[PDB]
């Protein structure tokens, strides 16, 4: 599932801005 | 509304042309706890000694701002923030600087970040997501009427107040611009294709970002995600969006119009402006004036177990706030 894929991804924490 | 915005612009312009400066000092505040961090500073809960009011104090290290080439953005942030006034914008109460840092002292929003609540709960129901989205729509209507582009919408930058309404924070990429602009800034998941493709861009990027936010709120994950930013950019430029099976037809239609690569077709950006959004079927049940007036019952009320309570925020490592005995970057931040 897409949800499982998101949860296992490295970007479920707070996301930094790019400068 | 046209009337309301006209008066709002008059107020904004007076403050924009004559910014407030140096309206407090560090020793007037007692430091309580770190509420959040960023690349060149941190936000701390503080108590104002003379009133006992709690505030969120954003502290930016001048030298780190310079190294990251964010001087002008930081000057934008403060000049714009001190000039605006809207029910869903976090208010700046004071600002000042010392040898080492810049300080922006803002109203404290005890309910915590939308990001926290969204990740824990998983996703919001459509009515819940709609309630928050309406507030963003009005806020962007306000900002854009002042020629401001916001450029950093995400759940991490939205706070939930004691009444369950949203408060937008972080004006670090906000910019007053009439034409188009070119800075590559924002958060990967939220970037409009035209930013990624270096086309030069305008306020329509905020409306794309609203599409990402609504999708993320309702699905529990963003429309474009991957392990690395480069992979995210590839997905965005392709623009092929897939919606969960539980998204209503109305929601999908709205999202296809917000997550629209074609600027001649993206909602928010056309002849009818924001009205194409306000009058969309997904918002049919939304009372825009009642939302603005805060007379609508919020779908979710944060647990508040006292004043200055911080149970709605994550814990961060607490570091010493050191102020050098020498002035740093005085010339760069002269206007702050
Ligand atoms: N993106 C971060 C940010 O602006 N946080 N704002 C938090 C905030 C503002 C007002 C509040 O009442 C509350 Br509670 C939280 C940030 C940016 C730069 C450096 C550190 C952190």
């Amino acid at each position: 599932t897409t949800y499982a894929d998101f949860i296992a991804s490295g970007r479920t924490g707070r996301r930094n801005a790019i400068h | 509304v046209k009337e309301f915005l006209a008066k709002a612009k008059e107020d904004f312009l007076k403050k924009w042309e004559s910014p407030a400066q140096n309206t407090a000092h560090l020793d007037q505040f007692e430091r309580i706890k770190t509420l959040g961090t960023g690349s060149f500073g941190r936000v701390m809960l503080v108590k104002h000694k003379e009133t006992g009011n709690h505030y969120a104090m954003k502290i930016l290290d001048k030298q780190k701002v310079v190294k990251l080439k964010q001087i002008e953005h930081t000057l934008n942030e403060k000049r714009i923030l001190q000039a605006v006034n809207f029910p869903f914008l976090v208010k700046l109460e004071f600002s000042f600087k010392d040898n080492s840092n810049l300080y922006m002292v803002m109203e404290y929003v005890p309910g915590g970040e939308m990001f926290s609540h969204l990740r824990r709960i998983g996703r919001f129901s459509e009515p819940h997501a709609r309630f928050y989205a309406a507030q963003i729509v009005l806020t962007f209507e306000y900002l854009h009427s002042l020629d401001l582009i916001y450029r950093d919408l995400k759940p991490e930058n939205l706070l939930i107040d004691q009444q369950g309404y949203i408060q937008v924070t972080d004006f670090g990429f906000a910019k007053r611009v009439k034409g188009r602009t070119w800075t590559l800034c924002g958060t990967p998941e939220y970037l409009a294709p035209e930013i990624i493709l270096s086309k030069g861009y305008n306020k329509a990027v905020d409306w794309w970002a609203l599409g990402v936010l609504i999708y993320e709120m309702a699905a529990g994950y963003p429309p474009f995600f991957a392990d690395q930013p480069i992979q995210i950019y590839e997905k965005i430029v392709s623009g092929k969006v897939r919606f969960p099976s539980h998204f209503s037809s109305d929601l999908k239609d709205l999202l296809r119009n917000l997550l629209q690569v074609d600027l001649t077709k993206r909602f928010g950006n056309l002849k009818n402006g924001v009205n194409d959004i306000k009058n969309h079927k997904w918002f049919a049940t939304t009372d825009w004036i009642a939302i603005y007036q805060r007379k609508v019952e919020a779908p979710f009320i944060p647990k508040f177990k006292g004043p200055g309570d911080t149970s709605n925020f994550d814990d961060y490592e607490e570091e010493e706030i050191r102020v050098s005995i020498n002035e740093k970057c005085g010339k760069e931040f002269s206007e702050f």
